């Protein structure tokens, strides 16, 4: 890994230089220039040197003599040393000219390097610039392999399978144990998040019931997978993920649930309808097209053990083919997150939906065909922006319904047409504006779970022994100050949430509440705890919320108990 | 150490001086063995001319004219320049054998070549070099400090160059004195009978032709030294500014040098511009923080933070930190706690991984100088709930704390006005219901204003500063529980009779005296709690008696001397705190306290007690303390709800067994003398201990 | 071992000793080959002066006249000198050449070469050194009984000294005696029938430069020999206090050293300060203190 570093840091250096190039060009230059300089002047004056000469330096003063014949006894010997010397420079300039023509034809300033990776298909091996294929051609006239030798450190393939390899001596398979995790469904969780790569040891951990990805670039499934029996679930975020042929057969029959998370469409694998076993499908993220749109999807028809849907894509029209492949969906979820959603009558084609969820689709009004799902039983348009809610009465409908939720939206009236929906078993219609709460309401006799929390409310009508059945309400930030006799008729009542309202006191029947688990009183107007509150056989200081200041008007022995169950 | 300090110039100046070298020594060989002057007389089909005269007076006469007439510079030309290439060798070794400065270089040479050789560098910019950074510390603490390097060097390019003009100037002048032939008329006739002689020395033309090739390279050398001169009489060497690695790697510091790092940089540079900058990465501080941080995550392990979590004061799982130079990541792996304390830990970059730290809401900082990322910003924005700071000179106080709009509570230690209070205005702290500050303000700041539409308990404890203005109190309409410590106040304030949601109040070390204004406090029907710790006060009125709402009452380390028959009249007062003060009787009338749940007169001079004080049968914490009382009466067993007592330092002879009669005291719970205890029954002294 | 033991002026010392012994060596080989007298009848148009003499008796004449004449001094002056240099040479090396002290020096050498070596030092002025610890004080045990290296060393400067001296005055007064010039009278005649001869040898003038040169290098070499004398006895090198390391670390420790501790951390100060800074690291009680509890919480 420094080595690959290292390579790195030096082709930023030096690739740009053409420097040495440069210089050795001119020592060339320089060495055959004056190769041909000597080999000229040299030959020129060899004649010069003779045995014998004849000078004549007109001494006659001190000799008398004019004209002297003189013996030079070196002069063969030094044109024997001028004729060995110039054949020396002879060849050297035969070996200067061969270099600089060679450098003139080579071109050597970018390396061709497209043979060695073609031959060995390692395609991440760039042609590099000047002051590096000038040295990597020198190398090559000393030796070829040397060139092949750090081509593989220029390789990028081979630097990523040297990272993975880091990446597989990393882990540890105690540290994924320990990162194994429990989701609230009892899973087992191995969440692999902004990891670069798949080490294989994940697929040593059998137990891993649900895999939840997220921002891992492209990596590709390996067969190993197979190793995974306890995968039902996943989780895919961001990442265009490919696979092999043995995990999409393993994953074809050992996939119960899917989910994506997908900022662009491309990020979702095309061999998702290949999964046959494939029950519980999420997908997040825009999907919307302009002319193309729900096309990208119509594999699903293929997902025949399709059965739960979950959107969050911000749709405005629904689907065509997950309009048909409602046929086998038991649930259908939609969260268009603001953008207002038209069914186009399209909805109640999947009669065999039992839940169906439409949270913040800004529908602003029920469309008739939700009333077409006979076997629709729960139902939540949350943050719908509803005003009016009288349809309820086409809500005779259905037998089965059993839950409804219309919460945080506009309703500050309640229809009593809502009497006849004696099917229904739990409600919560909080985050509206609702004041009062008609007799006909406690008509719903089967309810059991309420929340009526941050509503005008101010009051309980005494109809709530009607509601036997009733087992939790919230009426948190609402106007309520007094509290029925009648409340406390419910004597199989579980758990409470009353904080944060007016309530000056607490009515003493609260020893009625044999069943009372849980009770919220924060944020209450009360100033003395009655003294049957501290007799109800479930109550705990966990499932006590309360001010202590308030609480403090509880007899000792009450505390005493209280602390004595929360550490029992 | 011996190659990595010379530049090109250096390298070309040390070949001609090897040239020079062996031209000199040539010319002393060829000197030696060749160099001789022939001699004969010049005044006189030709015939010879012979003068009649043997060998050795040739060699006689040779020996005189070569003294006499050959040119001395010409006969020492060898000598002098082989003195010269020694004295140019001798003093460009000199500046590395000078041990002084050369232990200098020497040190300099191997911290630049292990900086350079240290991976770390690589890394950073993208173990031991930690270490390695305290050796780089030290030597730009030493080593700055000298530049004596530079004008040693300087004197000597300075002296080289002298030698090469002089070298030049002379020997111009002096080669062309020199000739292939000489004559000499001496005195050898009468001696010889000849007096004029024409001589001539073989070495002269080739001398004459190897002087001048030597005076042209020396003429190269100071050609190469005038380059280096310009060079260095141009770019002023005493300061190297870098201006490249703070702009490529967004370090600021490394900011500049002295003369010498400056000089020493400036010939790595010219030497290799690299090496510079794999050198300057240890002398960098962010890049010392970059390896601090390493280290130390690498040393720290999430198990002794789970060790040292523990409990904060206000029950939240704290992870206190004392003494650290960063955040350890190993930190943010422990999302459990519920709060977290910093003390004495300045530089603190909270990142993204806060996020981890899920579950928190208590930030406990003391003495720390922490900024967030947007990131963090935003999650502590929507997850803390309550904040302690500690400032010591308001440097390390973060901005963004004024941003919390989930903030409940804040905790500050540290003074404001060091007159109005430095507080940011606390508009964003849409949640603030619990304010408490620990400063010297004189004026209540308006920010709080800004606060109290939706605050609750706001409360400023000064060291004893005087508060002056008390407009801004008026307006704490949302306002529960105040408590004002050592504000100097001397009276009581007009702005809390403004405030009348007032539920408990605080009035300690004020030190008033006359107290008279509990009439404005019957403005207040809400005032169960009202605190007058540490005061001058000596006189109750009859008017308190008008707060029925009174439920705890304070009057410890006062001058009451007598308290009064009215201050029983608020039947609904609980607790009752009458010690140390000047009380020595209790009046009967506290016989009617009869929900009195407290009652302390320590360090009283209480001589006796009625007995309707007993009559306070839910008195479960009676605190007597050191005071003159002699005798405990049998009706004190009638306390059966009686937890806590307290008669230490009194004087009692026998304590009446009844003491047994209270079950809900104990030996722990009860506070007397060995002899006083002693005095109690057996079964009695074994049930207070056991269970007998 | 070689090399650290070298002060400045002992460099400058060597330097000057192989100058001197190089120009020894050239006025050797230059008397081996050339140096020659020569002599000829002094007592006598201008024409030739024949003596009907024959180079048998030129050779005679200059030998005879070589023998006597010229000076003792003149001929011996190029061995003189290698001698002279030779001695010093000989007395610079046998500081370390004599295996008695040689064996403490060689030890101190590598002692300190091992803890300046050790980075606890700089650790502690911020391994296996604890157990070397052990050879410290035994070194501590061991040199501290010598000094006679000290006397040994004091010996060699005073003997260097007294050879600089004796050449310069003996020589100042012999310079002077050589001449290019010279006459001999022998009782030649009857033999060649000639009494009187004047001489000449060539060297005469290039040795008397030669010497000039010789004696300036003489006297650099007194005035570097004196300022080591002088250092020797005004900075009193028997004893030698740190007053650093205790003032700077911190450490009450390193109380003293003896007379040949202090000579040898006087000269390592001379070569280098910083030396001996790193290596007093380990004679600090204090240092080996932290070291050992160092060590002792690793091991526990």
């Amino acid at each position: 890994k420094a080595l690959f570093e290292k390579v790195k840091k030096f082709r930023t250096h030096v690739e740009e230089g053409d420097i040495v190039y440069r210089l050795y060009m001119r020592q060339t230059i320089i060495k055959v220039i004056k190769f041909a300089l000597i080999i000229c002047y040299t030959v020129y004056y060899v004649h010069n040197i003779k045995f014998d000469v004849d000078c004549t330096v007109d001494i006659e003063s001190l000799t008398g003599y004019r004209t002297y014949r003189c013996a030079h006894p070196l002069a063969t010997l030094f044109k024997i040393l001028a004729s060995f010397y110039i054949s020396l420079v002879i060849f050297y300039g035969l070996i200067c000219m061969y270099t600089l023509w060679w450098m003139l034809r080579r071109s050597l300033k970018k390396y061709s390097f497209e043979s060695i990776r073609e031959e060995s298909s390692y395609s991440d091996i760039p042609d590099v610039k000047n002051d590096f294929a000038f040295m990597l051609h020198l190398i090559d006239q000393y030796d070829p392999l040397y060139s092949k030798r750090f081509a593989v450190f220029l390789s990028e393939v081979s630097e990523n399978k040297l990272r993975q390899l880091n990446l597989n001596n990393e882990w540890t398979l105690d540290k994924l144990r320990q990162r194994l995790t429990k989701n609230a469904q009892d899973k087992l969780e191995l969440h692999l998040f902004m990891l670069s790569g798949i080490p294989d040891t994940v697929f040593d951990l059998v137990e891993l019931e649900v895999l939840k990805l997220e921002l891992i670039p492209d990596v590709t499934i390996p067969p190993s997978i197979a190793q995974l029996t306890g995968l039902k679930e996943l989780w895919l975020y961001h990442t265009a993920a490919k696979i092999e042929a043995p995990a999409l057969a393993f994953l074809r029959e050992n996939l119960r649930a899917l989910h994506i998370k997908f900022t662009d469409i491309k990020e979702i694998p095309l061999w998702i309808y290949s999964l046959k076993t494939l029950e519980e499908l999420h997908l997040t993220g825009n999907l919307s097209a302009e002319n193309n749109r729900y096309i990208v999807i119509d594999g699903l028809r293929e997902l025949k053990r399709l059965k739960v849907l979950r959107l969050k894509s911000n749709l405005s029209k629904l689907p065509q083919v997950v309009t048909d492949v409602g046929v086998h969906l038991q649930k259908l979820s939609i969260n268009n997150e603001g953008t207002k959603l038209i069914v186009l009558n399209s909805l109640k084609k999947m009669v065999n939906l039992t839940e169906l969820e439409l949270i913040r689709c800004d529908l602003e009004r029920i469309p008739h065909s939700i009333f077409s799902l006979h076997n629709l039983q729960e139902i939540d348009l949350k943050d719908n922006n509803l005003k009016t809610i009288e349809e309820i009465i086409s809500f005779q409908h259905l037998h089965r319904l059993t839950c409804l939720k219309l919460w945080y939206n506009h309703i500050a009236y309640i229809p009593i047409q809502i009497g006849n929906l004696t099917n229904l078993e739990r409600l919560y219609l909080n985050r509206n504006k609702i004041e009062k709460i008609p007799t006909q309401l406690f008509y719903c006799r089967k309810l059991r779970y309420l929340d009526l929390s941050h509503n005008n409310l101010t009051f309980l009508p005494a109809d709530i022994g009607l509601l036997q059945n009733l087992q939790n309400l919230a009426v948190t930030a609402n106007r309520i100050e007094a509290l029925p006799p009648e409340l406390f008729q419910c004597r199989k009542l579980r758990a409470l949430h009353l904080g944060n309202n007016v309530l000056q006191s607490l009515p003493s029947r609260v020893g009625e509440l044999t069943n009372l688990t849980q009770i919220e009183l924060r944020g209450n107007r009360l100033e003395c705890l009655p003294v049957e509150l501290g007799e109800c056989p479930l109550l705990k200081r966990s499932g006590l919320v309360v001010e202590e200041d308030l609480f403090s008007t509880l007899p000792p022995e009450v505390k005493e108990r209280l602390w004595r169950a929360d550490k029992e | 150490a011996f190659r990595v300090l010379k530049p090109w110039w250096d390298v070309f100046t040390d070949y001609l001086s090897v040239a020079m070298l062996m031209i000199g020594v040539f010319g002393c060989t060829l000197q030696v063995m060749q160099d001789k002057i022939i001699c004969l007389p010049k005044r006189v089909e030709m015939k010879g001319l012979k003068t009649d005269l043997d060998l050795q007076q040739y060699s006689f006469i040779n020996q005189m004219c070569y003294e006499r007439a050959l040119h001395w510079y010409a006969k020492y030309f060898p000598y002098l320049v082989l003195i010269h290439t020694l004295v140019f060798m001798l003093c460009s070794n000199f500046w590395f054998k000078f041990p002084g400065s050369s232990s200098k270089i020497e040190h300099f040479i191997s911290i630049l070549g292990k900086c350079f050789d240290s991976p770390w560098t690589t890394r950073a910019l993208s173990e031991q070099a930690k270490a390695l950074f305290e050796k780089v510390k030290k030597f730009r603490l030493h080593v700055e400090e000298g530049d004596i390097l530079y004008a040693m060097y300087v004197r000597q390019t300075v002296l080289k160059v002298i030698k090469f003009l002089i070298i030049i100037a002379y020997n111009s002048a002096l080669v062309s004195k020199v000739q292939f032939t000489v004559d000499c008329n001496v005195d050898i006739q009468d001696m010889t009978g000849y007096k004029n002689f024409s001589c001539n020395h073989t070495m002269a033309h080739l001398f004459s032709k190897l002087s001048f090739c030597y005076l042209c390279f020396v003429s190269i050398y100071g050609l190469t030294c005038l380059y280096t001169l310009y060079w260095l009489f141009y770019r002023s060497l005493r300061e190297y500014s870098f201006e490249y690695v703070r702009q490529e790697t967004g370090i600021d510091d490394i900011p500049d040098v002295k003369n010498d790092f400056a000089f020493m940089l400036h010939m790595i540079d010219q030497y290799d511009p690299l090496y510079s900058k794999r050198f300057a990465v240890f002398l960098s501080e962010v890049s010392e923080n970059k390896l601090k941080q390493l280290n130390l995550n690498n040393e720290w392990t999430p198990d002794k933070l789970r060790q040292k979590l523990q409990t904060n004061a206000h029950n939240r799982l704290e992870l206190p930190l004392i003494m650290l130079s960063g955040l350890p990541d190993t930190v943010f792996e422990i999302t459990e706690l519920q709060s977290l304390k910093l003390e004495i830990i300045k530089n603190v970059m909270i990142p993204a991984t806060i996020a981890q730290l899920d579950n928190l809401q208590e930030l406990c900082l003391h003495q720390c100088s922490v900024k967030i990322h947007s990131a963090a910003l935003s999650f502590l924005k929507e997850n803390l709930k309550v904040l302690s700071v500690k400032f010591d000179d308001m440097r390390e106080l973060p901005p963004w704390m004024y941003g919390l709009r989930n903030l409940e509570e804040l905790y500050l230690v540290g003074s404001l006005s060091h007159k109005n209070v430095t507080l940011e205005s606390l508009r964003d702290l849409k949640s603030l219901k619990i304010l408490s500050i620990k400063s010297n303000v004189s004026k209540i700041p308006q920010a709080v204003v800004d606060v109290s539409s939706h605050l609750q308990k706001m409360c400023v404890h000064n060291d004893g500063t005087k508060l002056v203005m008390l407009n801004n109190l008026k307006k704490m309409t949302n306002l529960t529980e105040l408590e004002l410590v050592h504000c100097d106040l001397e009276r009581i304030p007009h702005a809390v009779f403004s405030l009348l949601s007032l539920q408990e109040l605080d009035l300690k070390e004020n030190n008033l005296k006359s107290i008279e204004e509990i009439v404005s406090f019957q403005h207040l029907r809400k005032l169960t709690v009202l605190k007058l710790w540490y005061n001058s006060i000596a006189y109750i009125p009859e008017h308190i008696k008008k707060l029925t709402s009174l439920e705890r009452l304070f009057f410890s380390h006062n001058k009451v001397e007598v308290l009064p028959s009215h201050l029983f009249l608020c039947n609904k007062i609980r607790y009752l705190d009458l010690s140390y003060n000047d009380i020595r009787f209790i009046p009967p009338e506290i016989g009617v306290l009869q929900s009195l749940q407290y009652f302390s007169i320590t360090c009283n001079k209480v001589e006796s007690l009625p007995d309707e004080l007993y009559f306070c049968k839910k008195l479960k914490t009676l605190k007597i303390g050191k005071n003159s009382l002699s005798v405990l009466s049998p009706k004190i067993g009638n306390l059966l709800f009686l937890s806590y007592l307290d008669i230490k330092g009194n004087h009692f002879e026998v304590l009446p067994p009844e003491l047994g009669d209270c079950r809900a005291l104990k030996r722990a719970r009860l506070v007397v003398e060995d002899a006083l205890f002693e005095t109690l029954p057996s079964d009695v002294r074994e049930q207070m201990k056991a269970d007998a």
